[PDB]
RNA sequence: AAGCUCGUAUCAGUUUUAUGAGGUAAAGCGAAUGAUUAGAGGUUCCGGGGUCGAAAUGACCUUGACCUAUUCUCAAACUUUAAAUAUGUAAGAAGUCCUUGUUACUUAAUUGAACGUGGACAUUUGAAUGAAGAGCUUUUAGUGGGCCAUUUUUGGUAAGC
RNA sequence: GAGAACAGAAAUCUCCAGUAGAACAAAAGGGUAAAAGCCCCCUUGAUUUUGAUUUUCAGUGUGAAUACAAACCAUGAAAGU
RNA sequence: GGUUGCGGCCAUAUCUACCAGAAAGCACCGUUUCCCGUCCGAUCAACUGUAGUUAAGCUGGUAAGAGCCUGACCGAGUAGUGUAGUGGGUGACCAUACGCGAAACUCAGGUGCUGCAAUCU
């Protein structure tokens, strides 16, 4: 018949990655969680105790209790045609913090410079992100540059 | 150069392989105890032959190490036996080398025909100072080419010191 | 190596090498996995770690933190600190082990204000204790035993250490059972032996047992006690005075130099040989396929 | 059939302006086989705001016909006549989004040339109708208005 | 009983070669694949015509070997046993299946039928080497051959030297130069890399940089 | 269907930027595993044959195995690399920053954790586009035989299977 | 791989190489090298209380698992488990 | 700069063959009364720091070295792919349109960075 298990079809996902098996690196643990932070999950295949279901391999949320060798983590997931708050209780070695917040930390934090260093000067800001704008015009010179006229070639074989 | 690249003798390891178990065993037994000082230790069929009448974990056979002064005693009363000639062979590679003598009595030590008469394996491994790195625990490495004890710098320093041949080509 | 054995292509590239610091022999991670791990919900809190050290001889014992950077060394003092408060001889041995773990003890407990309260037992007979927490104010400073690689043996000088930083104020936990004289055939300890070993009452009763037997060996080892005209009996309170100098001032005093950083800093770059620019190494084949070449 | 509907071209032959940037650039990318679009005129987008253009106020398609219509509305941000609108987006002003959003998507009755190729739904330079035909997309418009 | 090719001419499914699974599957009718004077050297055969496949199809084992076979059996008795080196580079790996006949249509999963090779389109099956002076010899041998075989498959000339990677003139320069020496029926070049030692060693006759 | 609480409001089968996850396609095989053609060079006190032999831990042929550097060809249940489409999260007022209270948790420690009091900076307040709005509740129908097309794809020689 | 009486392809003793090519009941796939493997040592946490969580999911049950709380314990010098 | 105790990243750190290393530190190294462990004080425990040694460990340098790390309009805008057509072809398959875009190869450059504490011409 059919097969089903917790872990069935995690070949590649729970592998170890090249030249990268052995025990986890010491800062792994070292690491500092806090409520509130927001956490990626990739289970780490050497990890057994505490580990994640594979459907939460890639996702991403946010720790809501912290205790002696774990983090509880809540993910949004979705049945049916609405989101599940589901309760995930990781091991610190199935976590890592996410860089998804970095820009908008560092963003808020040069928005705080940017907004100061122009009030005291005369107002004058424009701070949020604008999109890629199309090329405004240039002149380009033909001087040590000369077009180099090409056509197609003929059809060659050599196998 | 050569300082203390000296060569020393590591140990000297007896063993008596007995094709069974029971008296004739705690008999080699026994002859490698009187012969050592130290109290022997026994070893176990690896697997069953069938053609060797032995069955796997049978206490199949005995051997000793001695190191240090007391071997070199039981090499040299043992080097007699075999009147200071060998063959190229028995030369490892990796500069040890070993014997086979029948008889435990060519070599001192009675007879008494309650205890009968063996056969030694005679295996000598040497080595050199720092033999240590090599099997001390912390910072546990490999001791470097030029001190690796070899089968030509150990035929020399055997063809010395015994005075004895070395035979073959 | 020989010919047969000899290192594949393919056998160094698909090869993981363990950390460095593990190729070194010199780290257990298994044990620091979980020395230096602390309890999540803790955070911040640092896991300090008692690390006992013997180099072949001189005795090491420094008091660390980890960071992800590096660890850190709250404090550090060595037996060969030894000296300032009595010690020349024997600095290896399971009380210059004692007196170090005590002067551990007392010089961090120190700079960290719990001086004059938590100040351990000053009495020694060595009975089982932990330095246990005041009624009411400050627990005492808790920290554990980093004994690395060492083979833990009932008896060996590494507890020693640990018997010295308990004894000067360090809640450092810790079962008797590896303390000389603690009875194999029953759970039980005599401190009349322990009191002994933390005292050098091994190596007083050697330095007896010799004094009589064979003065060919007592000279060889022993011998810079003669130096000094010490034999032993007057070594237990060498050791008793070494604890008192100890307690009293415990500040650390580092070396004087002589020559600066930068001096050394020459004197080293001498005998320190330097890599070779490309167009050197390019040279060097050059000359090589000019030579080894062109038929001589 | 989203992307359509945000670029609000929810019926055939009717159009908008957008404003480029990658993040629209984009958009346009993922509907090219739909619609057929390109570079307006100046003389166009008068035509289109003068003859077919329409603002959104309370929805309701209130057509323009008379300037107070637009200061009404568009005022707030300058812009307080029917040339002031074109002006705003012609050039794309700071408030393009505003403006544009204010008139109702145009309603061009088809070609009266006819689509000038065989078959619509290939690529311009397949010899079809959709895709990005640069300037000449004057031409279409100005015969579907 | 062998089923007609036009049964699996077109790559309808997944490889399905031989394995721990497979097991039960039959021999290879098509069992040697180099013919000729497979043993000589490299400079002994400067020419190289191949047999070029133009379809995405499968090519019956028993196809192979029977083509094989024809186009030795002409360039040989015409041209010599031993008058150019005829290589097959293309394997049957592909275990067909039949389902052989109570029962219906259930279960319907085949046992081994017969192997079959998979080309590519611009694929080589055939690779022949001589000299510049048999290609009308080769040539028509192949054109035979091609008779044997389902889909449109082409002859092409090599402008390389052999079965060589090397092109006409550009081996030339590095055997009329230092860098070739030989091996078996192949041939090794001087590596620029690695051990200046041995890199002399072998290959002395460079290292002077002329003839 | 009934409505209900609210309203610029929060909304999105779309984009953008930032940041994860993934082993399919390709690709690879003088990289691991597993297949597979061909020579060449080595190695046996030693798999077997033969010449000289009284034998040899003897020499010489011989064919096999292995080792060396090469060589043609492959994998749904192999893989170092590794796309496209698809896919998780983040883009502020529930935000950021200063001061300094609560506790029985927690620290060597008013240390730290969490919840706070008092203060500081408004709409370029933090991308795009769109929005005939947004959120919420209750109750009940029919249905629970399906079929087709492009692309992916399993079985079958195939099928309007 | 190289060495030692009988000892032979296969018995036992030694050294060198050895990224795991082994072993971990079983099917297979993950995973493991001062271990997760091999030897030794001491034990009963395979225990008591009742919640939460993950998978299958209706977000019922069952099975299986996970991280805490409250106890009583095992082991270790200890952190710990 | 060296070196040591403790480290983080875990080969730019590993493998192979050579060579060079003051000063200190490591180290090899001596002893067996004691705690301790062994078939064997080799390992482990203990004692001296004395009797001895740079030989090895350790550090660094060399090599058209193996491996590995990095880069490139090297290959290649190729293989593959999202989107479109009443495009070609009997099919097998293949061109074209708007986009995204590999690996192999090939060439060059590189061979540990560094946190705390103590020490050293
Ligand atoms: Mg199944
Ligand atoms: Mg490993
Ligand atoms: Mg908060
Ligand atoms: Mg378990
Ligand atoms: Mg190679
Ligand atoms: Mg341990
Ligand atoms: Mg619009
Ligand atoms: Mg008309
Ligand atoms: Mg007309
Ligand atoms: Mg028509
Ligand atoms: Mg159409
Ligand atoms: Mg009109
Ligand atoms: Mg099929
Ligand atoms: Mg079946
Ligand atoms: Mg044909
Ligand atoms: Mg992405
Ligand atoms: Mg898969
Ligand atoms: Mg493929
Ligand atoms: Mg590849
Ligand atoms: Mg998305
Ligand atoms: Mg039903
Ligand atoms: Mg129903
Ligand atoms: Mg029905
Ligand atoms: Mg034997
Ligand atoms: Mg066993
Ligand atoms: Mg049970
Ligand atoms: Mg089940
Ligand atoms: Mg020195
Ligand atoms: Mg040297
Ligand atoms: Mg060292
Ligand atoms: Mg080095
Ligand atoms: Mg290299």
């Amino acid at each position: 018949g059919k097969s089903h298990g917790y872990r069935s079809r995690t070949r590649y996902m729970f592998q170890r990655d090249f030249r990268k098996h052995g025990a986890v690196h010491l800062s792994t643990y070292l690491k500092v969680y806090k409520v509130g932070d927001i956490v990626d999950i990739k289970a780490n295949g050497s990890i057994q105790k505490g580990m994640p279901h594979k459907f939460y391999q890639g996702k991403t949320g946010v720790v809501y209790n912290v205790t002696k060798s774990s983090v509880g983590v809540i993910i949004n997931k979705m049945v049916g045609n609405r989101y599940l708050e589901k309760r995930l209780n990781l091991r610190v070695e199935h976590i890592k913090h996410s860089k998804c917040r970095q820009e908008f930390l560092e963003r808020v934090k040069a928005n705080a410079a940017k907004r100061a260093e122009a009030k005291a000067q005369g107002v004058a800001v424009q701070l949020k992100r604008q999109p890629a704008q199309p090329r405004e015009s240039r002149i380009v010179s033909t001087e040590g540059n000369v077009p180099q006229t090409l056509a197609p070639v003929p059809y060659e074989t050599f196998i | 150069q050569n300082p203390m690249r000296d060569l020393k003798i590591e140990k000297l390891v007896l063993n008596i392989s007995v094709g069974e178990s029971g008296d004739r065993l705690t008999r080699a037994s026994k002859v490698l105890e009187q012969l050592s000082g130290q109290t022997p230790v026994q070893s176990k069929a690896r697997y069953t032959v069938r053609t060797f009448g032995i069955r796997r974990n049978e206490k199949i056979a005995v051997h000793v190490t001695v190191r240090g002064p007391k071997a070199e005693e039981i090499l040299e009363r043992g080097l007699k036996v075999k009147e200071y000639q060998l063959r190229d062979r028995n030369f490892s590679a990796t500069g040890n080398f070993g014997f086979g003598i029948d008889e435990h009595i060519d070599l001192g030590i009675k007879y008494d025909p309650s205890i009968g008469i063996f056969g030694m394996d005679f295996y000598v491994v040497m080595n050199r100072p720092g033999a240590r790195v090599t099997r001390r625990k912390r910072c546990k490495g490999t001791v470097g080419n030029s001190h690796k004890t070899t089968k030509e710098d150990t035929v020399s320093w055997f063809k010395q010191k015994y005075d004895a041949d070395v035979l073959d080509k | 190596a020989f010919q047969k054995d000899a290192k594949s292509s393919a056998y160094s590239s698909r090869f993981q090498t363990p950390f460095r610091r593990r190729r070194e022999g010199k780290t257990d991670y298994y044990q620091r996995k979980r020395l230096v791990t602390q309890h999540k919900a803790k955070y911040n809190t640092p896991k300090y770690r008692l690390v006992v050290r013997f180099t072949n001889k001189d005795i090491i014992c420094q008091i660390i933190s980890s960071t992800i950077t590096g660890d850190v060394v709250l404090a550090a003092a060595y037996s060969h600190e030894l000296p300032r408060y009595g010690i020349t001889h024997g600095l290896t041995n399971w009380a210059a082990a004692y007196a170090t773990g005590l002067l551990i003890a007392r010089r961090t407990l120190q700079k960290l204000g719990l001086d004059e309260t938590y100040k351990g037992v000053e009495e020694v007979e060595g009975e089982y204790e932990l330095t246990e927490a005041v009624e009411d104010g400050p627990r005492p400073f808790k920290v554990f035993l980093d004994i690395g690689l060492q083979r833990t043996t009932t008896g060996a000088r590494v507890f020693g250490a640990l018997k010295g930083a308990s004894d000067g104020g360090l809640y450092v936990p810790h079962s008797e059972n590896r303390f000389p004289g603690w009875d194999f055939e029953t759970e039980e300890i005599d401190p009349e032996l322990l009191r002994s070993y933390i005292f050098g009452g091994h190596v007083s009763q050697y330095m007896e047992e010799l004094a009589d037997d064979d003065e060919e060996r007592f000279s060889e080892l022993f011998k810079g006690y003669l130096a000094d005209d010490i034999d032993a009996d007057s070594l237990e309170d060498i050791y008793t005075s070494a604890h008192e100098a100890i307690r009293a001032d415990p500040a650390f005093k580092p070396t004087e130099k002589k020559f600066t950083k930068e001096q050394y800093a020459a004197e080293s770059k001498k005998y320190r040989q330097t890599k070779l620019s490309k167009e050197e190494r390019a040279a060097r084949v050059a000359a090589k396929i000019a030579a080894l070449a062109g038929q001589q | 059939r989203k992307v359509l509907q945000l670029l609000r071209l929810t019926r055939i032959n009717s159009g908008t302006f957008v404003k480029v940037t990658k993040a629209t650039l984009e958009l346009l990318k993922l509907i090219e086989p739909y619609v057929a679009y390109g570079y307006p005129s100046y003389s166009t987008i008068r035509q289109l705001v003068y003859k077919r253009g329409f603002g959104k106020i309370n929805k309701q398609r209130v057509p323009l016909s008379d300037n107070a219509i637009i200061e009404a509305n568009l005022g707030k941000y300058g812009i307080l006549s029917i040339d002031d609108l074109i002006h705003e987006i012609i050039t794309v002003g700071p408030h393009f989004k505003q403006a544009n959003n204010f008139l109702w998507p145009f309603k061009l009755s088809n070609p009266s040339g006819g689509w000038g190729v065989p078959r619509k739904f290939k690529h311009f330079i397949q010899g079809g109708s959709f895709g990005n035909r640069e300037e000449f997309i004057n031409k279409l418009v100005k015969s579907m208005n | 009983a062998r089923r007609p090719a036009r049964c699996y001419r077109y790559q309808k499914n997944k490889p399905y070669p031989k394995s721990r699974y497979n097991r039960a599957v039959p021999d290879s009718k098509i069992r040697i694949y180099d013919l000729g004077k497979k043993k000589a050297t490299v400079d002994e055969f400067p020419l190289c015509v191949h047999l070029v496949s133009n379809e995405l199809e499968q090519l019956s084992s028993e196809a192979l070997e029977a083509a094989r076979i024809c186009a030795n059996k002409y360039m040989t008795t015409v041209s010599g046993r031993d008058a150019f080196h005829l290589r097959v580079r293309v394997h049957p790996f592909h275990v067909l299946r039949i389902n052989k006949m109570q029962q219906g249509m259930r279960g319907a999963w085949g046992k081994p039928h017969g192997l079959a090779a998979r080309v590519d389109i611009g694929q080589i099956i055939f690779s022949v080497r001589t000299k510049d002076s048999n290609k009308d010899v080769v040539v028509e041998g192949l054109r035979r051959a091609r008779y044997k075989f389902p889909g449109q498959q082409k002859i092409i000339l090599s402008k390389k030297w052999g079965f060589t990677n090397l092109d006409r003139p550009e081996y030339l320069k590095k055997r009329e130069a230092g860098e070739v020496k030989d091996d078996g029926a192949f041939v090794k070049f001087l590596s620029k890399k690695g051990s200046l030692e041995n890199n002399i060693r072998e290959f002395p006759e460079y290292f002077a940089a002329q003839a």
